[PDB]
């Protein structure tokens, strides 16, 4: 259940025989599968620490690249970790993922998705003058607005509450 | 509880808004008279009135607002209206509103039809606005006419209570007394005048015996502003409607005898917003709106 | 001792992919077999697209359709994440081309239909996968289509383009070769184009061994069309191959086609009189722009701008030399206001600056966000105008 947890032991490089012992074994010697210079075996472990090491063709070698803990016999023992947080998999990738004030190439070529501008598409003459074509996402929250004139400037943009759309008009004197 | 009053209750205002609309907003500094204009241009009745100083929407600017400003400014054909052109939408709001302050408040989105419907007619209003709390957008104007499209479309699919089948007079909707109404050759400033103390939608245009011979509402007041003829009001209510009379359609009726059902059928597939009640020689009886209607049929 | 995970023993490898390694697996009891993508969280850590992989995970784990490839489960270890996926035993569709050269209008018709369902299924979920070829269009016993290998997909955001050139040359759309933005269905309808060219040609419409003889082909939009294809598809491919991707077919235009239509199933796709309103307007037009534009020189008018958003007294992050994120103090609310900006070329004296609303994750805020960004913005056009 929340005792068996997947881990993952992999020893790259070359082999005929290849094998894990660990004290979650006994330190019995346990075949790694090979897949073109990768071994590996895939084992439920205890939440908690666990200690291990790799016989490769008749030598005992812990892993460099991983964790090492040195007794004071001067043994060298890989070291492994099992958390929680490995298992669960955003919480794994939570861990895994690790101004403003003013201190004041080429431009990008516009797209032309911004051209087409909801207001200036006819409506028919049956239908609502409030209604309007459903507009590509992607010139939605844009600023388009009219030449200012006689002092009065005309902004609008088109906003997307829940389901719907909503263009929006503002006449300021300016 | 009923068909309907069980029904507006269920769906939330959020329902009747369309997939994709548009809304103009003025800003109260803007000239009062560009804010008609554009009203014009844009196709819309009404408007949210945003003040940059308050940071806050404080109300809508309709029609009745155009009407008000012409009859308490106008003097005659041979002078401009001068309030009409110098003044701002937040300057004529202050006079007009001074005598009275009221708060203009909005609806939620996740509110309820029978809240939309109860708040017009609590505010006898024609206009109520959609307002988002979370993000202080406003998203949609809500109207009589919407809701009742929206309840002509769902009902009839399903069964409806005896009130429906019930003639107009028995239940007694609309009003059938101190008609508010005006002659072919009563003047455009004398009708506006008549909006202004009565505050009625529209007054129908009777002939010597008292005959519709047409109707005259708000909504066609605003057509003053579309040709800016806005500045001579003395010329007759028959010489203004002649803008319309080139696709002329015979004023809508209804009669007594006549069921609620068939009579909302009559305002739906017209899109109008009331039917004058007439008599065997067209004589008017009285008036039923989209707001008698929708009283009607929010009270059990 | 086999490599065993969550009851599958893992046997040979099926191939890599974008990211990492894919096996097959085979349930120790019922001997179900499963695809199992391998990606070492070192590796991804490298690699910065651990955001990527994130995303992946959450918006794949909720796809269900016919011809996308199914993802069941991912189980996460120290070392590494083991995503679960469907298996399928037909292999690659572009295989199956080598092999059995060109598919029959029908064949080729019924596997383009359900190819299109599932790329459209992927955009309506705001998914735009940018690898689609032959290669990633996986068969099943049966010969159904399966879409795989989002590796290279991406996200869909209002008012966002995307620019990262993706996918083989042959597959990508003359503007992902060129290197601009783009909303990002146009390029997998361009994909989509090309895949069934193959499917109905047996070869592919844009090929060469001279790269820039390709690139050229692309941009030019011009590929033989064999007597033997049915002048119906040919439209159609027409269209889905336009290089103005304003000209280029939609998955709605491509629905509508009459040749598409024929013999589709339904399970592939979910689905006088003057207005009142508008008659005193016509008893009774000005053209909208967007943002505001400048004849004059990238430099000048860059140097201006953030001359402008200081004498507004507005505090602004720099991202690119064209890219500016300004935000505001609200007077009276004391909340902020936050808008992007970003210069673009329209042609060779005319530039553009862009005003873009940045949304707010923040609880209920007084007065009006649209509003507020529309003053935010006018306060920056006046004084950019005079
Ligand atoms: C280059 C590279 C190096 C290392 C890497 O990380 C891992 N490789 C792995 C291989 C295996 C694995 C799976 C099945 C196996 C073997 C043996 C027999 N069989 C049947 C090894 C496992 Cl259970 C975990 C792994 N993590 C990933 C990559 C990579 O990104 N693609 O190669
Ligand atoms: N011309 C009119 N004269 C008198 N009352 C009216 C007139 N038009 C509408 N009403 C009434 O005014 C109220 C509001 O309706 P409305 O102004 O049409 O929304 C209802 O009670 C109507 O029956």
């Amino acid at each position: 259940p929340a005792q068996a947890r997947p881990t993952v032991f992999r020893w790259t490089g070359g082999g005929k025989e290849v094998y894990l012992s660990g004290s979650f074994n006994n330190w019995s010697k346990l075949p790694l599968t090979r897949d073109h210079n990768n071994f590996v075996a895939i084992l439920d472990l205890p939440e908690g620490e666990h200690q291990y090491k790799f016989f490769v063709d008749g030598q005992w070698t812990h892993d460099p690249s991983e964790p090492i803990v040195t007794s004071q016999l001067g043994t060298v023992n890989n070291i492994i970790q099992v958390k929680k947080t490995d298992f669960e998999v955003f919480d794994a990738l939570m861990v895994d993922s690790q101004q403003e004030p003013y201190v004041c190439r080429a431009p990008p070529i516009l797209p032309p998705h911004l051209l087409q501008v909801i207001l200036n598409k006819d409506t028919g003459i049956s239908c609502d003058p409030a209604l309007l074509p459903e507009p590509n996402h992607v010139m939605l929250n844009h600023l388009y607005a009219l030449s200012i004139k006689d002092g009065v400037m005309v902004l609008s943009a088109t906003h997307r509450y829940k389901k719907k759309y909503v263009t929006t008009l503002l006449y300021k004197p300016i | 509880n009923s068909v309907y009053t069980s029904f507006m209750k269920s769906h939330r205002c959020y329902d009747l808004i369309p997939t994709s609309s548009k809304l103009v907003v003025f800003d109260t500094s803007l000239q009062v008279k560009k804010a008609f204009f554009a009203l014009v241009t844009n196709g819309v009745r009404a408007a949210p009135l945003w003040d940059s100083k308050k940071q806050s929407f404080v109300g809508m600017l309709t029609i009745t607002d155009f009407i008000n400003i012409l009859h308490r400014y106008y003097k005659s054909a041979l002078v401009q209206i001068y309030e009409l052109e110098e003044h701002k939408i937040e300057t004529w709001r202050e006079v007009y509103l001074q005598d009275s302050f009221k708060p203009l408040v909005c609806i939620s989105p996740n509110a309820s039809l029978f809240d939309a419907v109860s708040s017009l007619i609590r505010n006898k209003i024609h206009r109520l606005p959609v307002i988002d709390p979370e993000s202080g957008n406003t998203l949609y104007i809500l109207t009589h006419k919407r809701i009742l499209k929206f309840l002509k479309l769902f009902i009839t699919e399903f069964p409806k209570p005896e009130f429906m089948s019930k003639s107009l007079e028995e239940l007694q909707i609309g009003t059938y007394a101190n008609i508010a109404m005006v002659r072919t050759t009563t003047p455009v400033y004398v009708a506006l005048g008549i909006f202004v103390q009565h505050r009625v939608s529209a007054l129908p245009v009777v002939d010597e015996k008292g005959r519709v011979v047409d109707i005259y509402s708000k909504f066609d007041v605003i057509n003053l502003a579309a040709e800016k003829t806005y500045n001579n009001l003395d010329v007759s209510v028959t010489k203004a409607l002649q803008h319309r009379s080139h696709y002329f359609e015979g004023v809508l009726k209804c009669y007594l005898h006549e069921t609620l059902e068939t009579i909302i059928n009559r305002l739906v597939e017209a899109e109008v917003h009331r039917l004058v009640v007439v008599d065997e020689n067209d004589v008017v009886k009285g008036i039923v709106s989209l707001s008698d209607i929708l009283q009607a049929l929010v009270l059990t | 001792g086999s490599v065993k995970i969550g009851h599958y023993i893992l046997g040979d490898t099926l191939g890599v992919g974008t990211f990492g390694k894919v096996k097959v697996g085979k349930h120790e009891l019922t001997g179900h077999k499963v695809a199992v993508k391998i990606l070492n969280r070192q590796k991804i850590r490298s690699l910065d697209v651990v955001g990527k992989i994130r995303r992946e995970i959450q918006n794949l784990k909720l796809f269900r359709h016919p011809h996308i490839i199914k993802l069941y489960q991912v189980i996460s270890t120290p070392s590494d994440i083991f995503m679960v996926m469907e298996y399928v035993s037909g292999g690659e569709l572009f295989d199956y081309i080598c092999k059995n050269g060109r598919l029959d209008e029908k064949e080729s018709r019924r596997l383009f239909q359900q190819i299109l369902s599932g790329v459209d299924y992927c955009h309506r979920h705001m998914v735009v996968h940018r690898d689609l070829k032959p290669e990633n269009v996986l068969l099943d016993a049966h010969m159904n289509a399966k879409i795989a290998d989002f590796g290279l997909s991406n996200m869909m955001s209002d008012g966002e383009f995307l620019r990262t050139s993706c996918g083989s040359p042959n597959y990508a759309a003359p503007e992902v070769i060129s290197g601009r933005l783009y909303a990002g269905p146009e390029v997998d309808i361009w994909s989509s184009g090309v895949i069934l060219y193959a499917l109905l040609c047996g070869t592919l419409p844009f090929d060469d061994d001279h790269v820039p003889t390709l690139f050229k082909k692309i941009c030019d939009g011009i590929f033989y069309t064999p007597q033997y294809l049915n002048p119906s598809v040919i439209s159609l491919l027409k269209h889905m191959l336009q290089v103005d991707p304003m000209k280029r077919a939609t998955i709605k235009d491509i629905r509508e086609h009459e040749w598409f239509k024929q013999d589709l199933p339904k399970y592939l796709f979910p689905e006088t009189r003057p207005h009142p309103e508008r008659v005193p307007f016509l008893v009774a037009k000005a053209k909208w722009h967007l943002g505001i534009r400048s004849q004059s020189r990238p430099n000048d008018i860059m140097a201006e701008v953030c001359r402008a958003i200081k004498q507004l007294d507005y505090e602004w992050k720099v991202v690119n030399p064209y890219y500016l994120r300004v935000r505001r103090k609200n007077p009276v609310t004391s909340t902020y206001s936050k808008m992007s900006l970003q210069l673009y070329q329209v042609d060779s004296r005319t530039y553009l600056l862009d005003f873009r609303s940045i949304d707010d994750e923040l609880t209920p805020r007084p007065g009006s966000h649209t509003i507020e960004f529309f003053e935010m913005c006018a306060n920056l056009i006046k004084i950019l105008a005079q």
